[PDB]
């Protein structure tokens, strides 16, 4: 679905975000969110949904 | 009529390639702002592979 | 002069004049009859001959 | 064919009054600009391209201006309220009256 996009909130005005936005394209291009939903949703988990 | 054959897809349908009717089709299909859905619909029969 | 099927499209109004159109344009699709469905033996029919 | 150096005082001081003005050239073959859209975008973004032609300039020959318009308010890129200036200095009449 469109209009969303998830996120996480972090104290306001700090450097964090603003140099962050590369090294996510950084862990995308790794696949490691990738990984991270392999571990989080097993494609051949308990059940076939 | 072309309702008709747009809701069933057990005879296949399609058209000459690089045709004015192929890219009209194309053209439907695409825009989500289009009225009329069929066209959308149409369209994945005639991409197909 | 130009003459034929040819059809009125924006695009080549940019660069010929067309006059008004003599005819509409319309899609089409073509169908082979259903043949017809009764014999007189198609009570026999369940058993070969 | 517009030489982008008139439109470059404009672009100049409107820009410091904070408009968000955007510049975008017309292809010589619009239908296949414009379903370059269509099958590059996301839906997210449509969404917000379309809230942008709403207002508009076009800066070019009359003959032109009538098959991108018709080209637009076919596709249903543009409602009942947009309002578009076209501005040159030589539309004949009978280009009014089209």
């Amino acid at each position: 679905v469109a209009d969303r996009g998830y996120g996480i909130a972090l104290q306001h005005g700090s450097p964090y975000r603003d140099v962050f936005s590369q090294r996510i394209l950084e862990l995308q291009q790794n696949g490691d969110m990738d990984i991270l939903k392999h571990k989080w949703w097993p494609k051949n988990g308990q059940c076939d949904l | 009529s072309l309702q008709d054959l747009s809701k069933q897809t057990e005879i296949p349908y399609g058209t000459v390639l690089d045709s004015a009717v192929y890219e009209h089709v194309r053209m439907k299909g695409l825009n989500p702002f289009e009225r009329d859905s069929m066209y959308s619909q149409m369209w994945w029969m005639i991409n197909r592979s | 002069i130009g003459i034929s099927a040819l059809t009125i499209t924006p695009d080549r109004e940019n660069v010929v004049d067309f006059t008004t159109r003599y005819m509409d344009y319309s899609v089409g699709v073509l169908l082979r009859r259903a043949e017809k469905t009764v014999d007189m033996f198609a009570c026999l029919a369940p058993f070969d001959l | 064919e517009y030489d982008i150096r008139g439109i470059q005082e404009f672009l100049d001081k409107v820009s410091q009054q904070g408009m968000d003005v955007a510049l975008q050239k017309v292809e010589n073959n619009i239908n296949k600009m414009i379903t370059t859209l269509f099958d590059t975008m996301r839906i997210e973004e449509l969404n917000r391209y379309r809230d942008t032609l709403r207002r508009a300039i076009l800066v070019m020959n009359p003959a032109t201006a009538k098959s991108f318009i018709t080209e637009v308010v076919e596709t249903n890129l543009v409602a009942f309220d947009c309002h578009w200036i076209i501005i040159n200095e030589e539309i004949n009449d009978v280009d009014v009256q089209e």
